[PDB]
C-alpha cells in the first residue's frame, strides 16, 4: 500500500525513527535534513515509485504531507 | 610511416599501396574540409567509413585504440595509415566499421520534452553515458566533440532500461594521453551538457549524471566542482533561447 511506503522511505532516507515521521514534520527543521538530503529524498522517491517528479513539483516537497500528496 | 591493416582490407590491398587504395574506395562522399575527406563504402555489403587527410587520422586511431583497451564501446578500425617526408604534413587515412542498426541519442531524445520516456529508461541512459565519459576520461581520452549525438544507442534488439548498449563515435579530434587534464575533462562535460539542454533533464537527472560521472559522493562534487558547475549552468541559461 502507498500511504505507508512514503513514510518508510523518508525514514530509511533521513535516518529518523518512524515515530518522528509525521505529516506535519518538514524535513529541514524537524527531521534534521539539509538541502541535499531532501533532494536525495526526492530522488529516492522517484526511484522507489519508478516515476519522475518535475523540478517545480519536487521543490514543493518540503514536508511529509507534501511527499504523500504528490504520490497520490 | 604508420600502417595497420585488418580485414577485409588486409587481403584487398595485398600487393597494393594502401594509400592509393583508400583513395580508390567509392561510395557516398562527404565533408571536404581542406584536403580532408569522408566517404561511406561497402565491402561484401558491410559498410565502412573512410576518412582521408592529405590534424590527421592519428587522433581517431589512438582514441579508438585506448577506448578498446579500457572497455569503452566504440567504432572498430579496420585500416589506418600515415606517411610523409614532413612528419607535420602527413598523408593519412583511417577506415572504421559502420555501427548499425543504431540511433544516436539526440534523435532518440528529440522529443522527450513532449513524448516523455519511461523514467527508468531515461535514468539508465543518463547513467550509461556518465559511465562511458567517466571511463573515457579516466582512460586518458578526452572527446573534444562530446555531444549526445556522438553516442549510438543500439537498435539491433528492443531497448529497455535493463538491456541496452551504447557506443561512442566520432573521435576525429580526440586527444589520447595517459591522463586527461582537468581542463579537457571539463570541456567535454560542458559540451555534453549543452548538447542536452532540451530533453527535459530534471535537476536530479543532472546530479545522477554527476555522481555516476565522478564516482564520488554528490556532496563532495557540489563542493569541489562548484565553480565549474556554476559556469556550466550560466552558459546553459544563455544558450536556452
Ligand atoms: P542547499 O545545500 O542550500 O542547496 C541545495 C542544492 C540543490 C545542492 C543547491 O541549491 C544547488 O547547488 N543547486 C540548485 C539546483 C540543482 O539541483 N543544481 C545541481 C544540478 S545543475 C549542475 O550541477 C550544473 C550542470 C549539470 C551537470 C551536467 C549534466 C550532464 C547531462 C548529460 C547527460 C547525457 C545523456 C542524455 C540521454 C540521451
Amino acid at each position: 500500500t502507498i500511504e505507508e511506503r512514503v513514510k518508510k522511505i523518508i525514514g530509511e532516507q533521513l535516518g529518523v525513527k518512524q515515530e518522528e515521521v509525521t505529516n506535519n514534520a518538514s524535513f529541514v527543521e524537524d527531521l534534521g535534513a539539509d538541502s541535499l538530503d531532501t533532494v536525495e529524498l526526492v530522488m529516492a522517491l522517484e526511484e522507489e515509485f519508478d516515476t519522475e517528479i518535475p523540478d517545480e513539483e519536487a521543490e514543493k516537497i518540503t514536508t511529509v504531507q507534501a511527499a504523500i500528496d504528490y504520490i497520490n | 610511416m604508420r600502417l595497420v591493416l585488418e580485414e577485409p582490407f588486409k587481403r584487398l590491398w595485398n600487393g597494393r599501396d594502401p594509400f592509393e587504395a583508400v583513395e580508390a574506395l567509392q561510395g557516398k562522399v562527404y565533408r571536404e574540409l581542406e584536403g580532408r575527406r569522408t566517404l561511406r563504402t561497402e565491402v561484401d555489403g558491410r559498410g565502412y567509413f573512410v576518412k582521408i587527410h592529405r590534424l590527421g587520422a592519428r587522433q581517431e586511431w589512438q582514441a579508438i585504440r585506448r577506448l578498446h583497451e579500457a572497455g569503452v564501446a566504440t567504432m572498430t578500425a579496420v585500416a589506418y595509415g600515415e606517411r610523409g617526408s614532413d612528419p607535420a604534413r602527413q598523408h593519412s587515412f583511417i577506415v572504421t566499421e559502420e555501427l548499425a542498426p543504431t540511433v544516436d541519442l539526440e534523435v532518440f531524445s528529440q522529443d522527450w520534452r513532449e513524448r516523455p520516456p519511461p523514467p527508468r529508461l531515461k535514468r539508465a541512459l543518463v547513467e550509461a553515458v556518465a559511465r562511458m565519459v567517466g571511463d573515457m576520461h579516466r582512460a586518458g581520452v578526452n572527446h573534444r566533440d562530446c555531444y549526445i549525438c556522438h553516442f549510438l544507442l543500439h537498435t539491433d534488439k528492443p531497448v529497455s532500461a535493463d538491456d541496452f548498449r551504447l557506443s561512442v563515435i566520432d573521435l576525429h579530434r580526440a586527444q589520447t594521453r595517459d591522463a586527461t587534464p582537468k581542463r579537457w575533462r571539463n570541456k567535454d562535460l560542458a559540451a555534453l551538457y549543452f548538447s542536452a539542454l532540451d530533453i527535459g533533464l530534471t535537476r536530479r537527472d543532472k546530479l545522477r549524471f554527476l555522481r555516476t560521472y565522478f564516482r564520488r559522493p554528490l556532496r563532495e562534487i557540489l563542493r569541489d566542482e562548484a565553480g565549474l558547475l556554476a559556469w556550466m549552468e550560466r552558459k546553459a541559461e544563455k544558450l536556452y533561447e
